[PDB]
């Protein structure tokens, strides 16, 4: 069955290089113009580079023109991007994709049809050193119904962390939203879950945050402060 | 160097209904061959995209015939013969005439219900914020519909910008309602200067736009 | 070899007109870019800043080669870096330390202007595999004196069928010198024995003109 | 444990035919009376050289032989040949295989190609890009050894890869012996026979008397003094 794997992801501080390299198994590699494919995080696709099946590049997209440098090699069924002086604004998944019309086979050479698409790796790049967490409380309003309160994480680099409320059962009614980026790079998020205000004042709440790269899991139990 | 547009922004289809939706281009795509070399591309949920139509009109291989693509020129169409629940993402138009390539900023297809008004909650700096001289302040939204709301951050009528973000989460499977959450950082230099403390939102289900405020030092 | 729409096309070898009659058993296309006149640098058993470095060839090349003008699509990228014809060395690890691949700047400077490069390397009696220009086959004619062009072999003979056992891999036979004595027939698998078309000189036998003009001959 | 490999090791080199006639041709053959080394699989595949192609002999009467790998690498990383032959598929390989040691079940790539009491002795051989395996199947009933006596090597296949090979390594199935030896550049003497197949040879390159019947070109040499060759 076709197989694109690709490989070359990690930290890397601005201002250096990487070479992110796709395989391809399944076809005849040279009878379909591969493509390298970005996607922001959380946003758009955006098209970055391609190469034709004679291993002649199409051309880079307008704003990463002048760094970025494909290349082919239908020997050893290969696709390498090597990628230098690099910005905070490249980090992003990317995808290698694949051709569908075979080349003479019915004007021009065809380019379109990006129709197989591997798991893209997780590229990024940033200058901080890895901090653990910050767990900060979010007591009920104490203002009717059913009143909401929650945890919210600071200041934690890299991901992902992951928040359970009550040690894992507590699961009808909990919200996490994804993790926001800051202005020095530290991530932020938050989670909260919504009770009735009577079981507010008596009962047991807890919020655990668990961070794999720190080798933490801390405890916390939220309860109105007044 | 072509630049495209999609149209509706987002739309919500409710399963057993056409759906169209057209993209628009600034060079008329006729090729000399007399081809048009538009493509549309879908995404699902939390996976990779997967192509739907290449060549204008040409149906794509291994998709069901619920799909139909129309249009030349500047204009194109896309329209499904029936929706059902497996057709929930986004959708994005692909030039391939003059390289670059490009891709249209994407229609986001959901499932439809009625319309719901967000619960709204405020939350202060805890005393933990009060030994960091970071500040911050979160204002919640929850289980509202649609997509679409806003909010203003406002301290003594003096409104911010820049330092306020938020963001939200995904359709909520079941009753597919939406949450939103802002959140305002600041130094301790500011904070305990100023009294009341206000977020704003404005959403159509809602009459007027709603304030919920706070005051410092209960 | 009529469409002369390239730059320059120079067979080593072999002559361009008597190509269309000869089955060869393989056929290596090597392509490149290089920028200039570098077509005279690359030259059988000559020197040169490209070929003593780059891609040598050997002292026999029955081939041929092609090159011509890429200014319409070239206009950084290119790159070129005592060794054996007909290498990749790929090896370019940077060697103090310095740079491995000079570049050529791709502009319109025929001065400096870039160019493609084809090079056709042929081996036809390297083989059983047959590759041949466009011809007829035709029906054989045996135990006539006639000249035979078997896929490449040319001769003349009888062409009297043989037993001759062959192995079942062995294209044809021969003896002493260089005599082919048999073949295996394209076509019919057969075994042919091949005999010389008889000759010998004539004599002339005559008593003295001033006897008779009555002749024999021998 | 080394051998004594008596004549082995002739095969066709070129493809034309011939017939009752002396033919002297130089080229990569094993030498006669050679040392092969032997291999036991009692309680062994060890990875051997590929200097100059390998004459590899295998005496079976348990099919328990499957194939052999070429490279230089052996984890994914190039074009490792590979032969494989099970109940009814001899598959030729050279894709870039990802297990490192021994292939099988018991009891990236570029092309691809499908067909004691015997032995069956092949030749491997790497020319110009193309690999050649020359094969022969004979019946025998012995337990002890390689036996004594003389046939020829029918060339059998030809692969188009052309990568370089300095080791290599035969594999079995979990859950025998056999013989290999090198190959060096001489220069025989073959009698091709009346339907044209090698009977004889002699290896010039050996001892004086070889070299004589090499120099008169016959395989009988009269009684006198002949001169062959320069000491320098
Ligand atoms: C040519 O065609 C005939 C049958 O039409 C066939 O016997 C023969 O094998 C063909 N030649 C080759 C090389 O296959
Ligand atoms: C091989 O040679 C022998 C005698 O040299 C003769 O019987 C025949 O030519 C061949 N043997 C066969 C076909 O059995």
């Amino acid at each position: 069955q076709v197989q694109l794997l690709e490989s070359g992801g990690g930290l890397v501080q601005p201002g250096r290089s990487l070479r992110l390299s796709c395989a391809a198994s399944g076809f005849t590699f040279d009878d379909y113009a591969m493509h390298w494919v970005r996607q922001a995080p959380g946003k758009g696709l955006e098209w970055v580079s391609g190469v034709s099946w004679n291993s002649g590049t199409i051309g880079y997209a307008d704003s990463v023109k002048g760094r970025f440098t494909i290349s082919r090699d239908n020997a050893k069924n290969s696709l390498y991007l090597h990628m230098r002086s690099l910005r905070a604004e490249d980090t992003a998944l990317y995808y290698c994709a694949k051709a569908v019309e075979m080349v003479r086979g019915l004007g021009a050479d065809p380019e379109y049809g990006m129709d197989v698409w591997g798991q893209g790796t997780t590229v990024t790049v940033s200058s901080a050193s890895t901090k653990g967490p910050s767990v900060f409380p979010l007591a009920p309003s104490s203002k009717g119904g059913t009143a909401a309160l929650g945890c919210l994480v600071k200041d934690y680099f890299p991901e992902p962390v992951t928040v359970s409320w009550n040690s894992g059962a507590l699961t009808s009614g909990v919200h996490t939203f994804p993790a926001v980026l800051q202005s020095s790079g530290l991530y932020s998020l938050s989670s909260v879950v919504t009770v009735p205000s009577s079981s507010l004042g008596t009962q047991t709440y807890i919020c655990n945050v668990n961070h794999k790269p720190s080798n933490t899991k801390v405890d916390k139990k939220v309860e109105p402060k007044s | 160097d072509i630049v495209m547009t999609q149209s509706p922004l987002s739309l919500p289809v409710t399963p057993g209904e056409p759906a169209s939706i057209s993209c628009r281009s600034s060079q008329s795509l006729l090729h000399s061959n007399g081809y048009n070399y538009l493509d549309w591309y879908l995404q699902k949920p939390g996976q990779s995209p997967q192509l739907l139509i290449y060549l204008g009109s040409n149906r794509a291989s291994g998709v069901p015939d619920r799909f139909s693509g129309s249009g030349s020129g500047t204009d194109f169409t896309l329209k499904i013969s029936r929706v059902e629940a497996e057709d929930v993402g986004v959708y994005y138009c692909m030039q391939a005439l003059q390289t670059p390539f490009t891709f249209g900023p994407g229609t986001k297809v959901d499932i439809k219900r009625t319309v719901a008004a967000p619960s709204v909650f405020i939350f202060p700096p805890s005393d933990e914020q009060l030994k960091s001289g970071t500040a911050s302040v979160v204002c919640l939204l929850n289980n509202f519909y649609p997509r679409e709301a806003k909010v203003q951050w406002k301290v003594d009528n003096a409104l911010q910008s820049g330092n306020s973000q938020e963001s939200v989460t995904e359709q909520d499977s079941k009753d597919s309602t939406y949450s939103l959450s802002s959140t305002l950082t600041l130094s301790k230099a500011d904070y305990e200067k100023h009294k009341v403390y206000a977020c704003e939102v404005t959403h159509q289900g809602l009459s007027s736009p709603v304030t919920k405020s706070f005051n410092r030092g209960e | 070899y009529n469409s002369a729409s390239f730059s320059t096309f120079k067979c080593y070898g072999v002559s361009p007109t008597k190509l269309n009659d000869l089955c060869f058993t393989n056929v290596y296309a090597d392509s490149f870019v290089i920028r200039g006149d570098e077509v005279r640098q690359i030259a059988p058993g000559q020197t040169g800043k490209i070929a003593d470095y780059n891609y040598k060839l050997p002292d026999d090349f029955t081939g041929c080669v092609i090159a011509w003008n890429s200014n319409n699509l070239d206009s950084y990228n290119y790159l070129y870096r005592n060794l054996k014809p007909f290498e990749r060395d790929i090896s370019t690890e940077i060697y103090n330390c310095y740079f491995p691949l000079q570049s050529y700047g791709f502009q319109p400077t025929v001065g400096y202007q870039p160019y493609r490069v084809v090079v056709l390397s042929f081996e036809l009696l390297h083989a059983p595999a047959t590759v041949c220009g466009p011809k007829k086959s035709t029906n054989l004619v045996k135990n006539k004196c006639v000249n035979f062009n078997f896929n490449g072999l040319t001769g003349t003979g009888v062409l009297t069928e043989s037993n001759k056992k062959f192995l079942p891999f062995q294209q044809f036979g021969r003896d002493i010198a260089d005599t082919t004595d048999a073949v295996r027939d394209p076509q019919t698998l057969e075994i042919l024995d091949i005999t010389p078309c008889s000759f010998g000189g004539v004599s002339v036998i005559t008593p003295g003109t001033n006897t008779s003009n009555q002749v024999a001959v021998l | 444990a080394y051998t004594n490999s008596f004549t082995r090791g002739v095969y066709y080199p070129d493809k034309v035919f011939r017939s009752s006639v002396l033919h002297s041709t130089q080229d990569l053959f094993l030498p006669f009376f050679s040392n092969v080394t032997w291999f036991h699989a009692i309680h062994d595949n060890p990875v051997l050289p590929f200097n100059d192609g390998v004459y590899f002999a295998s005496t079976e009467k348990s099919n328990i032989i499957r194939g052999w790998i070429f490279g230089t690498t052996l984890d994914s990383k190039t074009q490792s040949l590979l032969i494989v032959n099970n109940a009814t598929n001899v598959v030729i390989k050279v894709c870039e295989f990802q297990f490192c040691n021994d292939p099988f079940l018991g009891v990236n790539c570029t092309f691809e190609y499908v067909s004691f009491k015997n032995l069956r002795e092949f030749v491997f051989k790497n020319i110009d890009g193309y690999f050649k395996i020359y094969s022969k199947h004979t019946p025998i009933n012995l337990v002890r050894d390689l036996p004594q006596g003389f046939s020829a090597l029918e060339p059998l296949v030809d692969l188009p890869i052309g990568i370089n090979i300095t080791r290599f390594q035969t594999l079995l199935a979990l859950h025998a012996a056999y013989y290999v030896g090198y190959l060096q550049p001489r220069t025989f003497l073959l009698k091709y026979n009346e339907n044209g197949t090698i009977t004889d040879a002699v290896d010039c390159a050996l001892d004086p008397l070889s070299e004589t019947k090499c120099t008169l070109k016959s395989f009988t040499v009269e009684k006198g003094i002949y001169q062959t060759s320069n000491f320098r």
